[PDB]
RNA sequence: GUGAAAUGCGCAGAUACCGGGAGGAACGCCGAUGGCGAAGGCAGCCACCUGGUCCACCCGUGACGCUGAGGCGCGAAAGCGUG
RNA sequence: AGCCUACGGGCAGGCGCCGAGGGUAGGGCCCGUGACUGGGGCGAAGUCGUAACAAGGUAGCUGUACCGGAAGGUGCGGCUGGA
RNA sequence: CGCGGGGUGGAGCAGCCUGGUAGCUCGUCGGGCUCAUAACCCGAAGGUCGUCGGUUCAAAUCCGGCCCCCGCAACCA
RNA sequence: AAUGUAG
RNA sequence: GUGGUUCGUGGAGCCAUGGGGGAAUCUGGGCGGACCACCGCCUAAGGCUAAGUACUCCGGGUGACCGAUAGCGCACCAGUA
RNA sequence: CGAGCUAGCCCUGGCCAGGGUGAAGCUGGGGUGAGACCCAGUGGAGGCCCGAACCGGUGGGGGAUGCAAACCCCUCGGAUG
RNA sequence: CGAAUGCCGGCAUGAGUAACGAUAAAGAGGGUGAGAAUCCCUCUCGCCGUAAGCCCAAGGGUUCCUACGCAAUGGUCGUCAGCGUAGGGUUAGGCGGGACCUAAGGUGAAGCCGAAAGGCGUAGCCGAAGGGCAGCCGGUUAAUAUUCCGGCCCUUCCCGCAGGUGCGAUGGGGGGACGCUCUAGGCUAGGGGGACCGGAGCCAUGGACGAGCCCGGCCAGAAGCGCAGGGUGGGAGGUAGGCAAAUCCGCCUCCCAACAAGCUCUGCGUGGUGGGGAAGCCCGCAACCCCCCGAAGCCAGGGAGCCAAGAAAAGCCUCUAAGCACAACCUGCGGGAACCCGUACCGCAAACCGACACAGGUGGGCGGGUGCAAGAGCACUCAGGCGCGCGGGAGAACCCUCGCCAAGGAACUCUGCAAGUUGGCCCCGUAACUUCGGGAGAAGGGGUGCUCCCUGGGGUGAUGAGCCCCGGGGAGCCGCAGUGAACAGGCUCUGGCGACUGUUUACCAAAAACACAGCUCUCUGCGAACUCGUAAGAGGAGGUAUAGGGAGCGACGCUUGCCCGGUGCCGGAAGGUCAAGGGGAGGGGUGCAAGCCCCGAACCGAAGCCCCGGUGAACGGCGGCCGUAACUAUAACGGUCCUAAGGUAGCGAAAUUCCUUGUCGGGUAAGUUCCGACCUGCACGAAAAGCGUAACGACCGGAGCGCUGUCUCGGCGAGGGACCCGGUGAAAUUGAACUGGCCGUGAAGAUGCGGCCUACCCGUGGCAGGACGAAAAGACCCCGUGGAGCUUUACUGCAGC
RNA sequence: UCGAUGUCGGCUCGUCGCAUCCUGGGGCUGAAGAAGGUCCCAAGGGUUGGGCUGUUCGCCCAUUAAAGCGGCACGCGAGCU
């Protein structure tokens, strides 16, 4: 049966991308957030 | 006229359809003027603010004439009746002399053939426009502006009129389809006749469907929900609102006047 | 308003009077112990469509008539359905 | 396969069609009867009113409609078998 | 059982929170009106205030006790 | 401004 | 009508101001805790000004600080798997 | 931070084997003063019927540290809206 | 540190136990290698075949191919692998996306709004599975191919040439361009037959040298031809319009032309050419034609009907503007130029979402053949692909899934739960009731195979011959049985509820719940009311009273009484009260005073509320005690007290009745249920509708008939487990254990105290009485000045008005 | 016993008590016989099939020698419902 989790990369990158948060203040500060933390990801990454 | 069906399924006993007689012989509607598509959406920024719409039937929208002064002294032929989805009414494309087109909702008597015109000069004979001091009083009149020069406000819905009462000064007093009693300008312009397509009001939707196919989505009853989710909801098995009838947003609604107090539309309103 | 009353309306300005407007119903006098219609029934004025009837002229058809089970239509008021 | 034979045939026997009726199922008409129920008729001296007959004390009857403990009332029209 | 209300002439009800006067309608009796009976008129009669105590100078009334009549409550399990 | 037992 | 001050409408000044009304130029004007009168303090409605003060990404010095279940989450290729 | 599950709406696409029933309208005849109407023949309507795909989830059994954090079997509802 | 259902770690117990993930199924002979049930090859056996086969999207991201490997992963094994190591592999002007278009929506010049962050928004820009658009068939690799190669064929730019023309847009116009249902005639895909053509071979086992058997009889293809379609009037004059700029569109006016031809555009066929090409022996002979059926695909923008009335923009045509006409377009023809990104592999799955090589979920297309009326259904089967990554034995109990059963037939049970019966098609034949469509598959019945004879239509041809397609009548044959297997309704009578098809508690409720067509009330006159929002703004609605918001009832039929005193809502230019404010009689504090500062009564002061009235499909309500008839009973009738007024019609022991299994009747041998009645209705009743109602229902009740392993009452059988062997190997739980019975005792329910009795040590297959057995710091209950959801005439506030 | 002692009835399986419903003894009798009544001794064995209700129980049908009453956590859900 259908689960939570349907990969969808269009979706994934309008939605979690580094385009998408820089938009929004709210998303600016998440990735002030995560480089201040060191993540080696800002973002979700997705490609094909 | 109103077709009715023989039962060979129940819902389709009730059901009854309009007559077509009415507009015959021209459905496509004028690629030309007649179309933009037509938005559905049945609310504005997000949320949904008229509860109960949205589904039924794609639908062109056809670009009507409700400010006939543009058109004063040429005159035009009518040139076909045709069904229109985006009201009751329906409406007529006319060829202008002028060889320009236009829709005009359709007003009762009118006549493929005809020849039609707006101005002080007119005739007083049906789907003709004048300003309502160059009407005479106690004609029935339909499409009616509100203020001078504002477009066709009155007397649209299939089967409307409103009748000429008396003159007073650059004002001219109106008897509303509601029955209210109005002064409205002398500049602004009516379209002689009443509207027609009247039976209109006797369709018998004859089932939900339809009643979907018009994009109306099922009305969910107050007390029917739970107290948080309006007035009346709640009660253990079945109940009497329990004082006195609620919209869901809590304001009276047997009885209670809505109309602003102070508003400058009155002093010339009278019913 | 009645038999006399009372309910009721009215100093928040009614009734009585005047002017301006809205709306619906019914048509005074003429009008009669009158007329028309098979009946039920039909009444202000105008125009249009249309039924029956009467008189006169002795012209035409030449018994082509009377009645009518059943059928078919009309049928006051009240009442019913939709608007 | 039988029995007869004047070898052709005959008889017995066997098969079929129909068939009294029996069976299964579904209908139609009539008769009897039923907790209860609706009025109808009748029954020397029961309760409540008084509708009708005298302008019967609201002329009366009438078709309908609504209402009412009951006669009955009231609306709409009609009749005179009232004036 | 658990709460609350009632008991007054023959019937239906006042009077009781605010002790000292039992009032009202119907009915009953006697007399009118009628040929007579209602209807109507005149004038009367009739109550131990369910009941035994307590308080008070004085109890239908305030305070308890028994006797009747009616009303609610009896839920979570 | 009601109603008047049977024969 | 409110805010700030220790001040919570208090006898409630002072400082600031959303609204209304609305001056004067030293006889000008604010203040000294309602308000009057003396006595005194100061010159609003323009602006700039180091230093002495805070903090520790970073460099260094110390420790009656830890010593790999401690010390930073991470002594180790960890903000990883 | 989430509508890559779920609920609604909007834009644009795609899907519904094959059976059955046979509305209206036509045509024809009959009928009448004209009509209404009745008869065949044609026609092909519907939140129409049976029933795959597809959608579902009625009843029973099974599973119950499961094949599964809702599954399997038989049975059952819708199936041009 | 010994306890915190403690925290991290390690190691026990259950335990060699349960399990090893679909009951589609295996067997043998050969290879290989240290080692083989598990790898390779062969042959037999079984399973899938609208697939479990083939191809595409998304998702995944090297899983692809080859060579080495076998520690780990693989539920066993492993020599194998999607595992480890290495090396290889993805080729495009035409496929798909981008240097084209717009949709919802996003963004956003101007413009607007907001304390900041930010919110809106016109043009424009972004945005696709929608429009537009140029490639087919073969051959090659170990692994790519419409991409490489071969053959044939196209498109766009730039340049030159020739010839044509008033050329020329960011502008105007046309077009692009559209729904659902039903369908015509042509094709094609695809399929069947052929006694015809081409083929290795074959005659077994009694017969057949046969019109035998087996295999195969194609595909792509420009121009031009055909054959079907689709689109289209052609003039000449006026010209108020297309934000006049037009020779174009639009509109008048009139010669011709016409259910045509022509001009034009697709499909299909044919076509120069190119390619393919079976069954067969150790890997190898070169037909290609005739008939039939035939699309849901093509011609396509085809036709007919119907209402709910069915995208946009570019490309493309055409019109004119500045301009420019030594430009510039248009049409040929030649030569040049032609980027970026993807292209392996999986892809209903062991490579995607489900922590797993998980019995679950996943959109599009192809999906052969025969038979059963049809079909994508059902049985077998082609191509192709699989036997589901633990086996080998046994032949208990018991469980699952299945088959059968004497006699009886619901006696089972809360309940026919479950299982049976019934089942397709053809033909007879079908009741009450009805809204009249229906109730109808009502019920009930008969037939069904095969051989031979005779016969009627239809399509294709051609009117004839075959090849299909519907039939009609007769004789006859075999079984227990002809829808011989598989798919495949049990029916009836009568209640309650809901009119109806529908919707819902994802994952315990599908219903009498919600929805619903329809009925009523109410608001709203348009910058509508109402909703979202601080605003700007937007929905409502590009609608306008026959329309929009709110509320209730919920097809239809027949109906919907009385009470406006209380509460709401509506109306009441008077009155009463009423805040700030106005007004200042009078009073006070200070100054020597001019003054400056306080209070402060009359009275003028909204809304609201008081007051007067209306209002029931507005919130709501709709009585008590006595007495009375010529038998008794009861009370048509009377008295009285209270209320705002005292329940009408119609229903009534009901989804509502406590007493209750009320009482009568029906039904049965027997009926606390059921059905029909009667009422003293504890406690029905009219739009939170009243009473009915055809039809509908996976809704709840009550009867029959049929039939049955439900039962009397159980028996036997099949398979998958359970048991034995070999391979791998968990779990909750667990203070420690050397863990018997009874009577007592004990915190009052003892293996563990007392007395007595009983008992050699240790397993295995079974059962579920006990260990107050396990799981979850009880849902019930109470407690806490614990929380949270909901309510209101609780309080106090706020938004709004 | 609330860091859980599943909580009616049904089925299945029983086992116990006697205050005995049958069956075996027996004494009184208002015991003629037959059949009762009543008490005494005695559970060894028995103690039915249905309709109605979830029912326990009860009433009813047809039988019967009889159609007993109790306990076992209102015995028995790691046995089922």
């Amino acid at each position: 049966m259908k689960r939570t989790w349907q990969p969808n990369r269009r979706k994934r990158a309008k939605t979690h991308g580094f385009r998408a948060r820089m938009r929004t203040p709210g998303g600016r500060k998440v990735l002030k957030r995560r480089r201040q933390k060191g993540r080696w990801r800002l973002t979700p990454a997705v490609r094909k | 006229a109103v077709k009715k069906f023989k039962p060979y399924t129940p819902s389709r006993r009730f059901m009854t359809v309009a007559d077509f007689s009415e507009i015959t012989k021209t459905e496509p509607e004028k690629s030309l003027v007649k179309p933009l598509k037509k938005t559905g959406g049945r609310n504005n920024q997000g949320r949904i603010t008229v509860r109960f719409r949205g589904g039924g039937h794609k639908r062109l929208y056809r670009i009507i004439d409700f400010k006939r002064w543009d058109k004063v002294g040429i005159p035009a032929k009518v040139a076909a009746i045709e069904y229109d989805p985006n009201r009751s009414a329906r409406i007529a494309l006319l060829h202008y002399v002028d060889g320009e087109k236009r829709y005009i909702i359709a007003p009762d008597g009118l006549q493929v053939g005809q020849q039609v015109v707006a101005g002080p000069d007119a005739p007083i004979q049906v789907g003709n426009a004048l300003p309502l001091r160059f009407i005479p009083v106690g004609t029935v009149v339909h499409a009616v502006e509100l203020e001078p020069k504002k477009g066709a406000k009155l007397a649209r819905a299939a089967g409307t009129s409103a009748q000429i009462q008396g003159r007073e000064g650059d004002y001219v007093i109106l008897r509303l389809p509601s029955g209210e009693l109005r002064k409205v300008h002398g500049e602004c312009y009516a379209t002689v006749g009443a509207v027609g397509n009247a039976d209109h009001k006797n369709i018998v939707l004859g089932k939900a469907g339809r009643s979907r196919w018009l994009g109306r989505r099922p009305h969910v009853r107050g007390a029917a929900m739970n107290p948080v989710d309006h007035p009346h909801g709640g009660g253990e098995g079945r109940a009497p609102r329990g004082r006195p009838p609620a919209s869901p947003w809590g304001w009276q609604t047997k009885g209670l006047k809505t109309r602003k107090r102070r508003k400058p539309s009155s002093r010339f309103i009278i019913a």
